[PDB]
């Protein structure tokens, strides 16, 4: 790639997908299936327009049509999570799904095993707050995500640009604490901080996949259709 | 497999 | 605190002095390799508690909270130590040096073979990078502070002190600042993978609970119910 | 609590 650190930044964040509203009515009360209904709908938009967000992530199309379904198949829910964990960012003790549906801690419980998952993405949220994440960190974040949470479940000249496109990522982000007036020894830190969020993001994911599966066998709201082939590639 | 479809456009 | 006044060279040696001993088997059928690995993960499990209470800055909290982190990083510890031990054995997981598992050996197991695949991968990233063992200890030390952490401001305290003993050794070894941060994000990143590991098998042990392939310890029944 | 009774000797 031959993107500078501020071109970098500035292709990712105007690929920023939209902030998608979902159909939600303050008068109808909760439930399980009402609210398991609103969130499978809305990460089933949000997943077309990630999809054409993949695609503007610098160097993501260069790899073949197989390698981006992997990737996406394995990150999909990490991408979701790790978006929503940063629009609930201004909203403590609350998750911003969409615009006009803020959720509490116990409005999550509407949902069997659903608070478990509020309290871990309401925590990152927290975690976020307390760095006071920017956005151009947080599109940085998400490529990286995108590039790396399937790269080992592997064609090596493949895995070498994708190395090397994440080592750009890598320059970008501490081009950007640099700038931020930040010492050598804040920016090591700040860039560690920022990579041990994305182990617990997979967490979520992981738990949050498995908890989709569990919804599908209850068969407690209906599924979209490609929100369910995303979930027989973990399951 | 849609998100290959919806991959190849 | 005791490990916040500690040096980077004096970080290092005593995670290398705590390091815990490689340990021993007692592979054909179903039940007698998932014998042998809940056995072997089992007595692991003593001396890896035995090792968190020596990784300096551990002791100093609670005992909940010392509870808490080894519940949810137990399995990523034991997973990042045998992909360490099979470094030099390509191809090949080294559980003990007696038990030394191939790819198509770990199929003798329902579902064990993908996260053989997974393991397998791991330690040839590490092989790629080539993997310091001061580096190793700095990493399996980092999954205990960080895996249970956003369930608080001392840990990220001793987190950065890691961070910077990481750098310590990167730095002494000649590469560049910008080579030291990118081998930085590659160590890092890894730990993604390694907790999908530690969830996909937390979740094959609690599939060979509910089948009952073999009976599990107490102790490693415990492990089992911190997760769902 | 296993883990309790190891992690104080
Ligand atoms: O699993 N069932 C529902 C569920 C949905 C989400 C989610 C996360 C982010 C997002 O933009 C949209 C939806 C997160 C966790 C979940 O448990
Ligand atoms: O899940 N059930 C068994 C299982 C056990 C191990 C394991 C890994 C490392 C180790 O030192 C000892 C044991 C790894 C993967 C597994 O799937």
């Amino acid at each position: 790639l031959s993107l500078t650190a501020d071109q970098m930044v500035s292709a990712l964040l105007d690929a920023e997908p939209p902030i998608l509203y979902s159909e939600y009515d303050p008068t109808r009360p909760f439930s399980e299936a009402s609210m398991m209904g609103l969130l499978t709908n809305l990460a089933d938009r949000e997943l077309v327009h990630m999809i054409n967000w993949a695609k503007r992530v610098p160097g993501f199309v260069d790899l073949t049509l197989h390698d981006q379904v992997h990737l996406l198949e394995c990150a999909w829910l990490e991408i979701l999570m790790i978006g929503l964990v940063w629009r609930s960012m201004e909203h403590p003790g609350k998750l911003l799904f969409a615009p006009n549906l803020l959720l509490d801690r116990n409005q999550g419980k509407c949902v069997e095993g659903m608070v478990e998952i509020f309290d871990m993405l309401l925590a990152t949220s927290s975690r976020f707050r307390m760095m006071n994440l920017q956005g151009e960190e947080f599109v940085c974040l998400k490529s990286i995500i995108l590039l790396n949470s399937g790269v080992y479940t592997f064609s090596l000249e493949e895995k070498d640009h994708i190395h090397r496109v994440l080592d750009k990522i890598t320059d970008t982000l501490i081009h950007l604490m640099a700038k931020a007036g930040l010492t050598l020894q804040q920016q090591h830190q700040r860039l560690a901080q920022l990579l041990l969020i994305l182990s617990h993001i997979r967490h979520m994911s992981n738990k949050g996949m498995e908890h989709l599966y569990s919804m599908k066998c209850k068969n407690v709201v209906p599924l979209s259709d490609l929100l369910l082939e995303m979930l027989d590639a973990h399951r | 497999k849609i998100l290959h479809r919806l991959l190849q456009d």
